[PDB]
């Protein structure tokens, strides 16, 4: 918070309206943004959590390139599909999907949860800023006076 | 003729939730998404800052993650405005930061810290402060050798002289700069060269040089003295046609 | 941009460059004069063995089997015209003048 | 009947159709042979492959659902129009004379100033289209809502714009009224069908002798109830192709499960149906008092939700007669496998749950090197991608004769 | 403007005696017609050109105007519509309405220059294919028929 | 005349009254001859390239899908938004999502013999990689998962599976003259033409 931003701990960030994070050169933009995407999924974290879990057509990640939305949704249906799987196996020996595990509940439902999203992934709300907006604009075509 | 154009479409949805017809929209957006991940924030500009707090600031059961860095926002000329992130930096409160730089060697880290620490605002706006990064571990033992010993990882080359014109300062730097690369390139061939990691090591390749230039005729500046050596190059951001071949 | 950094922000004699590279300068930071030169080779050979050959086909054309319809006939021209109308009075065609 | 006969494949389906065909001569009048069918190809495969086992092929109609549905209509019931007057197109003109008065109602305040800022018609052209579209759709799925608002009703539990459709749809039944126009939709007219032929039980008024339904992977609940009505003076083969010999679909009260733990006969043999006893209508096939948790192919698992759904509504009607007619499939390629994996709704992935599991791989099938059905491809253009298809394409009429290239 | 020639037009063609018995297609009802009927023939064995010129030629006294075996070797399928096929208590038609060619007047339809124009378009095709089609079908329909 | 008839046809018979602006007609006959469409070959002088069509499932030896990209192929297109159909869901219910997906199954499931599948693996500009169907990305996933290759019968569910994804996927080269086609083996080209190039064998 305040002056000199908090070395940011994915896993306990709150996830509750309105934070700014500076990830610097070669710093793990990416990897940062996929931990967030699982917690999110899983209504995982604590007090930091945010109030429900949420599914794939309720996250909305907005990325400027064609190729950045692409690139990030073909790493996020990784990390659900491996979350998942070793969700099933309740047992992961590597980094980020251990702590994640170390934070769930009822990995059997995790998995379910996470199969879901897994399956829904060719609807995830990953879209470019453009792209955000003339779906917007389409939905709600009487406020904003759009043509079909 | 009943079309639509890119700053159209989020200039229209700007206008949207201004209109008095903007409450319904932007809780209707609102429900949908509850929480939204920006990425590359730093590129933003007024209409979509004003189109995001509109819709999320201060909206509790909603989180507005902004991800991104002011110090990489060069995309003035298009139409990314620095002032409005810094902007929306004054009204979100949460500040963060990711302090370990995986990908980079701990001598790359720390010159770029160094250089970037000397004054206070080195990108002189106080709202972009500059805070140095640590290197990762598993990468301290990255190290680049070169008929002999280890290299520097930041190495000024300097003309001499006092004045010093635009012109000269290319041709000048062009030359030594394709020089250096053959100097690499074919004590590479030889062994002499090597990106180590502790005792691990490989030659230097072609495809592990990369000149960094800021148009299209620095490039060929250095694609011609660089074609000078025989050495053959690829200007990856070039626009030409193939229509004018 | 590096000039301002390099110069901490004021303004430099040309020599007040070099004393401030040098300045910041250890095993990480270093530099050298803009040592030019010359030797028009990038001394690098080739080898090359083209061991290669194309897969061919062994089987042959023999018979066509198609739907036909009184268009064994017909000469073409109603190329695409049975097509975008299957029922169009194909048995004509023409203009009409001073009738 | 109304006889569904549910098969592995189109093949055998034809083949139950060039029967029965064969079978009850059929009139001769000049009387269309009639199959229902939602796609060209399919009229076009079924022409073919039937001019081939009978030598010719030369009546035979292929209205779409929607299109005989309303046929039967007009025979069945005492006057009703050829070609409603509540069509999707003309719909789209009416509705653009009525939403102009319409407007400034509060009502539709939304409409108003949609339609207002600028406009040549065009704005409005385009609603009053996209309404009438609605319209089209609600008077097919949601018939009832429909004889609901035309009273001045509301439905409860449903969106906004359900305040302006409703009255909407009220302005352009009147009006079609005052134009003088044959008040009959296909809502207001589909239970009056089944009433006066689930009754009048007497005889077949004036329609065909038997009527296929070839190829079509879904329909709409109530036409399906107007099906089975209709299938209690006519000969009705609905021809369905099932991915799956067993039930994958979802199940309603626990008292529906042990009607559907029923029986279907081969066209031609004795009887079948879904394996293991209870357990399995335990298990957890039907866990979820929702679907079938497990639903054991985990393709069919998330690809078919479409399938499942036509699935559920056909074994919810009574006066059907379902049978099964599913080939085996045996395991000797990758292809076949999974064909197989699914048609018997099997599993056989294996996500490696404990060490045991996890460790050995020889639980798995065995692949084979040299197997090819089945293959993935990766490349840098659509030219590129349809190059290296042509290449493939002839190495694999190399391979084995007999693949003429109709067959791809 | 054309109403006043084409009402008058339709109706003459509609009253006339097509084969002197009876015929005239305004004494036919819908129950003995059927409009666009549309027939699938398989056709095995290569259909060579030549081989079906010579019977043609023996039997056809108008195909005996012999330039044919215009086309080239097909097995496969035959497709095909029928104007109109109606019946005259026993007995099946094949109608074949022809809007065709502006040739003046009167003086081009006349029964050798129909006959003319028939094999001009080759149009004898037609007949024989169509029949064999109206053959076939009927055959498959009417059980225990004779051509 | 068709359309254009048909067109003008469906107002009158509403009867509408008022005058229509040329716009209005030409944009309904510029969409209805975008929806026409002419599939009339669809099965005779053989290989038939076409898109997925619905209620269209015919058995065929060999089946191949292209383009089967991530963003290209489950199609999309979101409900008007003002449709409550489509916010409260029913059982008998229809949207491309899922016939789209219920395409892809009946495809599996008409293959007799082969059935052949493909996307573009990148762009050829910026180089950055593309990515599969996810619907692809199950098939391969479920059968990597239920599968192992005869050398591999003692090394691990993740080990095993992986082998026969990597078996099974062939990623092809950029140019048709690259050397890599002209070797021994999978889909070696059937196309000489280029095979001079391919072999450095020109004279320049
Ligand atoms: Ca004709």
């Amino acid at each position: 918070m305040s002056d000199v931003a908090e070395t940011l701990d994915p896993l306990r960030l709150p996830l509750q309206g309105e934070r700014l994070i500076e990830a610097s050169a070669g710093t793990g933009k990416t990897f940062t943004i996929a931990a967030l995407y699982l917690r999110l999924l899983l209504g995982l974290g604590g007090s930091a959590a945010f109030p429900r879990p949420l599914t794939v057509e309720e996250l909305l990640v907005v990325t400027f390139t064609e190729a950045a939305t692409a690139e990030l949704r073909g790493r996020i249906r990784s990390n659900i599909h491996e979350l998942r799987i070793a969700c099933l196996r309740e047992t992961t020996d590597n980094p980020l999907y251990e702590r994640l595990l170390e934070e769930i509940d009822d990995k059997a439902q995790a998995a379910q949860w996470l199969l879901l999203a897994e399956r829904q992934m060719d609807e995830a709300a990953v879209f470019t800023i453009h792209g955000f907006c003339q779906r917007m604009l389409n939905l709600n075509a009487f406020e904003s006076g759009m043509l079909f | 003729r009943g079309e639509l154009g890119f700053d159209d479409m989020l200039s229209r949805l700007d206008s949207a939730l201004r209109s008095e017809s903007g409450e319904v929209l932007a809780a209707a957006i609102r429900t949908r998404f509850p929480v939204a991940m920006i990425d590359e924030f730093q590129d933003t500009d007024p209409q979509q800052y004003r189109i995001f707090r509109r819709i999320w600031h201060h909206q509790p059961e909603t989180a507005l993650l902004l991800i991104g860095d002011p110090k990489q926002a060069i995309y003035a000329f298009r139409g990314a405005d620095i002032f409005t992130y810094m902007k929306a930096r004054s009204e979100v409160h949460a500040h963060y930061t990711l302090d370990t730089n995986w990908r980079s060697a701990p001598g790359m880290v720390n010159s770029v810290n160094k250089l970037f620490s000397q004054t206070d605002d080195a990108f002189m706006f106080r709202e972009i402060p500059f805070i140095p990064v640590k290197s990762a571990g598993k990468n301290q033992a990255l190290r680049f050798v070169f008929k002999g010993e280890t290299q520097p990882a930041m190495k000024m080359w300097l003309m001499e002289g006092e004045s010093c014109g635009v012109g000269d300062y290319q041709s000048t730097m062009a030359q030594v700069c394709a020089a250096q690369i053959r100097d690499w390139l074919q004590a590479g061939q030889r062994g002499e060269a090597l990106l180590m990691n502790g005792d691990d090591a490989r030659p230097v390749r072609a495809s592990d040089i990369s000149v960094l230039v800021r148009s299209r005729q620095e490039a060929a500046q250095v694609r011609d003295a660089l074609t000078l050596l025989e050495i053959p190059s690829v200007y990856l951001s070039n626009r030409d046609s193939v229509f004018e071949t | 941009a590096l000039g301002r950094l390099l110069q901490k922000g004021e303004p430099q004699d040309a020599a007040g460059l070099r004393t401030c590279i040098e300045a910041l300068c250890d095993d990480d930071i270093a530099w050298q004069t803009a040592q030019t030169g010359d030797n028009q080779p990038w001394q690098v050979n080739d080898v090359s063995t083209a061991e290669l050959n194309a897969k061919t086909l062994q089987r042959l054309p023999g018979d066509n089997w198609r739907v036909t319809s009184y268009s064994g006939l017909q000469q073409r021209g109603h190329g695409i015209a049975q097509d975008l109308m299957p029922r169009l009075d194909v048995d004509a065609a023409g203009v009409a003048s001073v009738v | 009947m109304l006889r569904v006969y549910h098969s592995n494949r189109l093949d055998v389906l034809e083949a139950l159709m060039e029967f029965i065909v064969e079978r009850e001569r059929l009139d001769d009048p000049f009387e269309p042979e009639m199959i229902l069918v939602q796609s060209t190809g399919m009229a076009q495969w079924l022409q073919m492959t039937l001019s081939q086992k009978f030598g010719i092929a030369a009546n035979i109609d292929f209205p779409l659902p929607a299109s005989f549905i309303w046929d039967m209509f007009v025979r069945v019931l005492p006057e009703i129009p050829k070609e409603s007057a509540f069509n999707k197109q003309s719909m789209s003109w009416k509705l653009m004379t009525l939403l102009p008065q319409l407007l400034e109602r509060e009502d539709f305040t939304l409409l108003r100033h949609y339609l207002t800022d600028d406009s040549d018609k065009r704005k409005l052209f385009q609603l009053s289209s996209k309404a009438a579209d609605l319209f089209d759709q609600y008077l097919v799925y949601r018939p009832d809502w429909l004889a609901q608002w035309e009273t001045g009703h509301l439905v409860e539990g449903l969106g906004e714009a359900q305040a302006w459709q409703a009255p909407l749809w009220k302005a352009l039944v009147e009006y079609t009224h005052q134009l003088g126009q044959p008040r009959w939709h296909r809502a207001n007219l589909y239970q009056r069908f089944i009433e006066t032929l689930e009754s009048a039980t007497t005889c077949p008024p004036g329609l065909p002798s038997r009527v296929f339904i070839c190829g079509i992977s879904a329909l709409p609940p109530v036409y399906l109830q107007a099906l089975q009505a209709l299938g209690k003076h006519i000969e009705i083969h609905l021809l369905f192709t099932n991915p799956c010999r067993y039930y994958w679909g979802d199940i309603k009260d626990p008292a529906y499960l042990a009607k559907l733990l029923t029986r279907q006969r081969r066209h031609s043999f004795e009887d079948r149906e879904l394996p293991l006893f209870r357990d399995s209508e335990n298990a957890g096939q039907l866990f979820n008092s929702d679907g079938e948790q497990d639903v054991g192919n985990p393709l069919l698992a998330s690809w078919g939700k479409l399938g499942r759904d036509y699935i559920y509504l056909l074994s919810d009607l009574e006066s059907s007669q379902e049978l099964d007619a599913f080939v085996d499939v045996t395991p000797d390629n990758l292809l076949h496998n999974i064909q197989s994996d699914i048609l018997e709704l099997e599993n056989r992935a294996v996500a490696g749950v404990n060490i045991e599991e996890f460790s050995r791989s020889d639980n798995k099938r065995p692949l084979d090197p040299l197997d090819s059905s089945i293959t993935f491809h990766v490349c840098h253009s659509p030219q590129r991608e349809v190059e290296v298809l042509h290449d493939r394409l002839l190495a694999m009429l190399e391979e084995d004769p007999t693949l003429t290239p109709r067959d791809i | 403007q054309w109403e006043p020639v084409l009402t008058e037009w339709i109706t003459a063609v509609l009253q006339a005696p097509l084969n002197e018995t009876g015929v005239s297609l305004s004494q036919l009802s819908a129950r003995n017609k059927q409009v666009e009927m549309e027939f699938y023939l398989p056709i095995s064995e290569p259909l060579i050109a030549s081989q079906l010129d010579t019977l043609i030629r023996q039997f056809d006294p108008l195909s005996a105007g012999c330039p044919p075996l215009e086309f080239m070797q097909v097995r496969g399928m035959l497709k095909g519509f029928i104007d109109l096929v109606f019946r005259h208590e026993g007995r099946y038609y094949l109608l074949d309405y022809k809007s065709n060619w502006l040739g003046e007047d009167s003086s081009a339809y006349t029964q050798q220059a129909m006959a003319a124009a028939m094999q001009a378009h080759r149009y004898d095709l037609q007949y024989q294919l169509y029949t064999l089609a109206l053959h076939r079908y009927l055959r498959h329909r009417i059980a225990d028929y004779d051509y | 005349e068709q359309q254009w008839q048909a067109i003008i046809a469906e107002g009158l018979g509403a009867q509408y009254g008022d005058a229509v602006p040329l716009s209005l007609l030409r944009d309904e006959l510029a969409q209805r001859l975008d929806q026409e469409r002419i599939s009339q070959r669809f099965l005779a002088g053989p290989v038939n390239i076409c898109t997925l069509m619905p209620m269209r499932s015919i058995p065929f030896k060999v089946v191949c899908l292209l383009g089967m990209n991530d963003g290209v192929y489950p199609r999309q297109l979101a409900p008007l938004g003002f449709d409550l159909m489509s916010q409260k869901p029913k059982r008998g219910d229809r949207s491309r999502r899922d016939d789209d997906r219920y395409l892809f199954l009946e495809a599996l499931i008409s293959a007799q013999q082969k059935l052949y599948i493909s996307y573009i693996g990148r762009s050829i500009q910026d180089n950055s990689e593309r990515f599969p169907s996810v619907l692809v990305q199950e098939l391969i996933d479920y059968i990597g998962q239920s599968h192992y290759l005869p050398g591999d019968e003692a090394l691990n569910c993740d080990e095993s599976e992986a082998r026969v994804k990597a078996h099974l996927t062939c990623l092809h080269t950029r140019m048709p003259f690259d050397p890599q086609n002209y070797q021994p083996g999978e889909r070696q080209s059937y196309a000489r033409e280029w095979l001079p190039a391919a072999s450095q064998a020109g004279k320049a």
